């Protein structure tokens, strides 16, 4: 017998949440600790996720079944409805936002009717792309540069950040990237001219793409492929979702330098504990980053199975302080349709909620939303030495904000007023030098950020040179390589 | 005899120059 | 709503070529998106931004 | 589409401009220079000096700059020569002083007293 049983609705793309669902039911029923004696079961519906009314009918069909809570995953034409249905049931709702195809997440703005209690807990952290952005293009002290956004992007989601750059004077333009951008570009060339194609360049000099990965790969290609752009040009690629294969292929298709602005899990380093959290065990096909499948995970499903692994906890709190309340049957649109007598305890029990899981920790804020996220910063490099590549510049999250910033010379000097002058002997020999040469040392110093020892030549002269080219002194000492910079009125 | 830092030392003369930073330093050492 | 085709054709027949649009807070921007990358593909200088409900709060902190 | 007049004998009001209709369309009709500048009072005289380089400039050819501004509506900047020189011909190469700036284009007007 089963008292345990959860509905879940997916949008039918979202075949790979499903499997996680499934996968994290399966984990919890082995793990002996958690619900000790009951069994989790499920009932789960696949639906058009551009078609509100069979959301609604579909997790009727579920509540009618019996269930302690839904699950959805599904974008935000439906998530409306959804919500409100539950609402009206008092069936507690964890709601995973899906993007189309990849997109970067804007917010949905459904501004759900707050005159009833809400019953949906939003288990994906707060759309924070445009303070990511802010805060990145603030540091590389841009003035002026585009946007570029996808087809299913809705620029509600940067609003807030054109308004700034608008504040602070900033030339800012916006297009939309068509899904077919090889007759964007190759209608471009046939209609513009040396001028125009020159400022269009200059224009595409800096660049932040708030795209799909795919589409991004598709536009950095077709721009290389026809000199849009060169090695001076920097592009920002930003969305919460870019695996490693994708951040990969960018940095392979790209010339200059690109930054890429992606969601990072903050999960255990150790392999022990990177499939366990405290006795919680989690298969291996989910927590281990060699397994093929745990690299292919959407961010979906990650949040998918800390869902249910944050459902069990609250289910197993309301067992072990008997005040479980039985499921019922309910009803959507009939005359004596009646909302679930056990909702408004088991919404307060999990929202309250905390569980260690694969996207870090999950909980909720007393918005009922999860607070709490975590981007990581990607920048390429070049050198002769080292070729193309790609490293970690820093990290950002909305508490402690943006992490990590985005040689020692040998000097020989020679003393000759006023150029070098000793300004501090300690034991008999310089320690400050001060002067001509050496405050253009110190303009140096601190403008490129480097740090510095500076000893005298062996004579304090640039002395005579030595028959068959041999150098002593100073100068002696930058030819043998001796010393790194020389610091004097060096003729 | 080859500097990766030569570039930037280059530039940096130009600049303090053109900022007039380097004329404060005429006067103080030669008013 | 042809909100965006009637507003390029008097911008046009009155030869702007720098402005700044002023919207309001319910207004849906997706409304101006083909005007936005018409007057970008013409090399216009079109500066965004939202008025907020309270217009003195924000002009007095300007 | 309505649109505003004025004059003296009507006063402010509003007429109707035009038509608009998505089949027979539209009926009814309806810089900044750079300054590059030598020293020398009082022509061009420092009047706010702020780490050892002129900030704020005063002097006779600023203030005709300032006429000049106006009437044709431009905006400026204005940068000190880094060379202090006005330039005048050059055998040994390239252009010195206000004239070598101009040549090789690093400001669009010299304001000095360059002979």
């Amino acid at each position: 017998d089963s008292i345990i049983h959860i509905g879940a609705i997916f949008d039918e793309s979202a075949k790979k949440d499903d499997e996680v669902f499934r996968t994290a039911v399966g984990d919890l029923n082995q793990n002996e600790e958690i619900l000790q004696t009951e069994k989790i079961t499920f009932s789960v519906t696949f639906v058009d996720g551009n078609n509100p009314f069979q959301a609604v009918q579909e997790a009727c069909e579920l509540m009618n079944q019996g269930i302690l809570a839904l699950v959805s995953s599904i974008g935000c034409t439906s998530a409306g409805s959804l919500q409100s249905l539950a609402d009206a049931m008092h069936i507690p709702h964890l709601f995973i936002q899906r993007s189309t195809a990849g997109t970067p997440r804007s917010g949905c703005g459904l501004t759900r009717s707050n005159r009833n209690d809400d019953y949906t807990l939003s288990v994906r952290p707060p759309v924070y792309l445009n303070e990511v952005i802010l805060r990145v293009v603030t540091e590389y002290a841009w003035q002026k540069f585009i946007i570029f956004y996808d087809s299913e992007y809705d620029i509600r989601g940067i609003q807030e950040f054109l308004d700034k750059v608008s504040q602070q004077g900033m030339d800012v333009a916006l297009q939309k990237v068509e899904n077919n951008i090889n007759k964007m570009i190759t209608t471009l060339f046939d209609t513009m001219r040396i001028e125009e194609l020159n400022r269009y360049r200059d224009t595409l000099r800096r660049a932040i793409l708030v795209m799909n990965p795919a589409t991004a790969k598709s536009f950095i290609s077709e721009v290389v492929e026809t000199n849009l752009v060169a090695f001076d040009c920097h592009w920002i690629i930003i969305n919460e979702e870019i695996n490693d294969v994708d951040v990969q292929e960018l940095v392979r298709r790209s010339i200059g330098r690109l930054t890429i602005i992606r969601q990072t899990f903050p999960v255990p380093q150790n392999i022990s504990q990177r499939c366990f959290r405290g006795n919680h065990r989690i298969s291996s096909t989910l927590c281990d980053p060699k397994d093929p499948f745990a690299q292919n995970m959407e961010i979906s499903n990650l949040y998918i199975y800390d869902t249910v692994l944050l459902l069990a906890n609250a289910f197993h709190k309301k067992l072990q302080d008997r005040k479980w309340h039985s499921m019922a049957s309910l009803s959507c649109i009939r005359k004596n349709s009646k909302p679930w007598q056990g909702g408004r305890s088991m919404l307060e029990t999990i929202k309250k909620g905390g569980v260690n899981g694969l996207t870090g920790d999950l909980e909720f804020g007393e918005n009922g939303g999860n607070p709490n996220v975590h981007f990581e910063i990607l920048g390429t490099n070049y050198g002769e030495e080292l070729g193309r590549g790609v490293r970690k510049l820093g990290c950002w999250n909305p508490v402690t904000g943006l992490n990590g910033s985005l040689v020692v010379l040998r000097v020989v000097t020679v003393l000759e007023e006023p150029f070098v002058m000793v300004s501090e002997n300690v034991l008999g020999k310089p320690k400050k030098y001060q002067g001509f040469s050496i405050d253009v040392l110190d303009a140096l110093s601190n403008y490129l950020g480097f740090n510095y020892e500076i000893y005298v030549a062996p004579d304090h002269k640039y002395g005579s040179p030595q028959e068959d080219g041999t150098w002593n002194g100073l100068v002696g000492e930058l030819v043998f390589k001796r010393a790194d910079i020389g610091i004097s009125a060096l003729t | 005899h080859g500097s990766p830092y030569r570039d930037v030392f280059s530039q940096r003369i130009l600049e303090l120059q053109q900022s007039g930073d380097m004329d404060i330093l005429k006067h103080k050492w030669w008013p």
